[PDB]
RNA sequence: AGCCAGGAUGUUGGCUUAGAAGCAGCCAUCAUUUAAAGAAAGCGUAAUAGCUCACUGGUCGAGUCGGCCUGCGCGGAAGA
């Protein structure tokens, strides 16, 4: 028919996935409820309350407001050609070719709302993957799942870059840590996490038959460069006292002990090891500056361990997708979709497995 | 103002337009409210000329310096501050008339209204506008 | 009794209509009917112009009544819509605008000056010609 | 009001005042500024 | 130096067309009405609103103001 108009249909199907996810006419609903809850003489007496909402309804705009015009161009770009290819106008014909980047580009406006989740979007990830005891037929398909995304990162454009390592005693492998280096690494293997599902005829036992296994693979950015002691001397109260007293009249007279006290936190270093207070002083400064930085290392530990808080309790519901190889057939556990063509996915095809995995999510 | 060259310039400019003009209308009104500098100024280029600005540098060795050459009655115009207008394009027509219409539109004051020339002298109110 | 003395010159976008959810509390200072001026917002575009902004001069006299002055489109507006740029200045060796030929700025010059008063509208017509310079925006001849 | 070795006018209203000798600083505006020795 | 008036015009001026609208990082320094007005010196309010100074006139009307070179002082200067 035509190139152009079924286009136009393309950014339908990319268009109708966001009208029902995010409900484009509730979420427009939502909006004239606020406006009489800002349109309002007593909203200036919480001005932290208008504030977080003089923002709110615009971010309500650009998805609203976005796909509002979105939907009146899809007849209209395709209107103006087919008036255009009538009369043979070409300059018309040439009209409708920038129409074709009215609406996409809002839709580009929607892209940055399909990548606003996250705060290191951009960032350089690693690929880790764990594989499951399973025999192994696991230690074969943490292979099988470590290609799946090495074909596809190097299908992308993004620098593939293969850290750590650990193979297989008899076939496969068992851990491999990739780190997907290059511009938007941890945005798009963001909706990676999670365990993988094989069902497949294992070829590795004799009688062989259909083994279910897993594997998980965890991605994580790893990238920063702030790393704080704070041993600024605004802190750091610092008591001098006199040791306990053996080598006769002199030690009992110098004030050579020294105990360094935090001001904000209140651990006490104390130091007694040699004679003078200059000595006694920069191994209580190093002291104190092991025991500040190792509770900053538990306090990273601490938001990460209740951060796994809200992940061990998920349980059967870290499944991603099932690869069902007997009848040849995927399933997304996830959002629901289902593909008959694993020789393909295989490849790379996990294109379908993320528009409908990281907009929904 | 720097000196001189600024000063007689100030002077200079006034000097020719007292040649030409003949009308001596005055005001006293210390008020230049925004609509009313955006009337009396746009009244001037919308009947007469824009050539009346203005100036109240009512002193009697400034602005009496400023017209040494014609009516000299205009020497004792020179007390407290009072805004000079001749007329030019069209020798003493009824510029007078629709400025004293802004004292009946709330023009402050008008210190010792005269009607200066075109009887040649004081207190006339000028009734009479030869238009 | 009051003629001026609730002075507001306001109206954000004209291109729009309904003025009630973002500027509704503007008004509702002093407790303004909505739907008058809503109507009035809407009896002033329809008849000119309904795709841009354009400010307003509004007076409530001493009943809640209210007088309406409409006001010339801001020039960064109205050479937004004359040029149709999304350009601007903040970059002058970064981004700047194209240039206007003079007589479409003289078409906008027989616009601003029927809106407004002045001495010389000539002297104001080449006062918009520094305004679209400071917007990064040439104008030529 | 504060007590520095050295003092300065902070703002247009501030002022220099030598009460009993001892230089110090008033303001009629923010009273904030008020200083005292210098 | 005081006491009396204004302190404007487009301009809610382009942020990226959430909010500083003479006021956070925004840019840049326009032309006119002109005795006179910087798209700005401060306070202020999500923002505005509002009150002064810049600069200019009237007025009681004379000397006055800002630095530099220096003599001698002042504060900084709290211990048994
Ligand atoms: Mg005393
Ligand atoms: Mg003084
Ligand atoms: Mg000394
Ligand atoms: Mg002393
Ligand atoms: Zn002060």
């Amino acid at each position: 028919i035509n190139p152009v108009n079924n286009r136009i249909q393309d950014l339908t199907e990319r268009s109708d996935v966001l009208r029902g996810y995010l409900d484009y006419d509730a979420k427009k609903e939502r909006l004239e409820e606020v406006n009489a809850e800002l349109e309002q003489p007593d909203v200036w007496n919480e001005p932290e309350r208008a504030q977080a909402l003089g923002k709110e309804r615009s971010s309500l705009e650009a998805v609203v407001d976005t796909l509002d015009q979105m939907k009146q161009g899809l007849e209209d770009v395709s209107g103006l050609l087919e008036l255009a290819v009538e009369a043979d106008d070409e300059e018309t014909f040439n009209e409708a070719v920038a129409e074709l980047d009215a609406l996409e580009e809002k839709l580009a406006q929607l892209e940055f709302r399909r990548m606003f989740s996250g705060e290191y979007d951009s960032a350089d990830c690693y690929l880790d993957i764990q594989a499951g005891s399973g025999g192994t037929e696991a230690q074969d398909w943490a292979s099988m799942l470590e290609r799946m995304y090495l074909r596809w990162a190097e299908s992308r454009g993004f620098k593939t870059e293969i850290i750590e390592e650990s193979e297989g005693e008899v076939a496969g492998i068992k851990s491999v840590t990739i780190k997907i280096s290059g511009d938007y690494a941890y945005g798009w293997l963001r909706t990676e996490t999670g365990v993988h599902r094989l069902v497949r005829k294992s070829p590795f036992d004799s009688g062989g038959r259909r083994h279910t296994s897993f594997s998980s693979a965890f991605v994580y950015p790893e990238v920063d460069d702030d790393i704080d002691i704070e041993i600024n001397p605004a802190d750091l109260r610092i008591d001098v006292y006199r040791t306990s007293g053996a080598g006769g009249q002199h030690v009992n007279r110098t004030e050579s002990a020294v105990r360094i006290t935090h001001i904000p936190t209140g651990i006490v270093t104390q130091c007694q090891n040699d004679r003078s207070q200059h000595k006694n002083k920069d191994q209580a400064m190093k002291q104190m500056k092991a025991k500040l930085y190792e509770l900053e290392m538990q306090k990273k530990n601490a938001e990460k361990q209740a951060m796994e808080d809200n992940k061990s309790d998920i349980g059967w519901g870290s499944q991603i997708r099932s690869y069902v190889l007997d009848d040849s057939r995927i399933k997304d556990l996830r959002t629901g979709v289902e593909t008959r063509n694993t020789q393909a996915v295989l490849d790379g095809s996990l294109d379908q497995f993320i528009e409908a995995s990281l907009k929904a999510g | 103002m720097a000196l001189n060259l600024q000063d007689k310039q100030a002077i200079v400019a006034e000097v020719s337009e007292v040649a030409k003009g003949a009308l001596s209308a005055v005001v006293a009104d210390s008020r230049g409210v925004t609509v009313d500098k955006m009337t009396e100024l746009r009244k001037a280029g919308r009947e007469a000329g824009v050539y009346m600005r203005v100036v109240r540098n009512t002193l009697l060795r400034r602005a009496v310096e400023g017209t040494p050459f014609e009516c000299l009655k205009d020497a004792f115009v020179g007390p407290t501050l009072i805004a000079y207008s001749m007329e030019h394009p069209g020798a003493a027509a009824r510029l007078f008339k629709e400025f004293a219409k802004a004292n009946a539109k709330f023009e402050v004051k008008a210190a010792a209204f005269e009607g200066e020339l075109i009887p040649a002298s004081q207190i006339d109110r000028l009734a009479t506008l030869p238009t | 009794a009051k003629k001026v003395q609730a002075y507001v010159k306001l109206q954000v976008a004209a291109g729009m209509a309904n003025p009630s959810p973002p500027v509704g509390p503007a008004l509702g200072q002093q407790g303004v009917n909505i739907m008058e001026f809503c109507k009035a917002f809407n009896a002033k575009t329809d008849s000119i112009e309904k795709g841009l902004p354009i400010p307003v001069v509004i007076t409530v006299y001493a009943d809640r009544s209210f007088t309406f002055v409409t006001k010339t489109p801001p020039a960064a507006v109205l050479l937004k819509k004359a040029a149709g740029i999304k350009s601007g200045s903040g970059k002058p060796n970064k981004d700047k605008v194209g240039k206007i030929s003079r007589a479409q700025l003289q078409e906008i010059a027989q616009t601003k000056a029927a809106d407004m008063t002045g001495a010389d509208i000539e002297a104001m017509t080449r006062s918009i010609e520094g305004t679209a310079r400071s917007m990064g925006l040439v104008v030529e001849d | 009001m504060k007590v520095r070795a050295s003092v300065k006018k902070l703002c247009r209203n501030c002022k220099i005042v030598k009460r009993d000798g001892v230089i110090r600083v008033i303001c009629s505006a923010e009273p904030k500024h008020k200083q005292r020795q210098g």
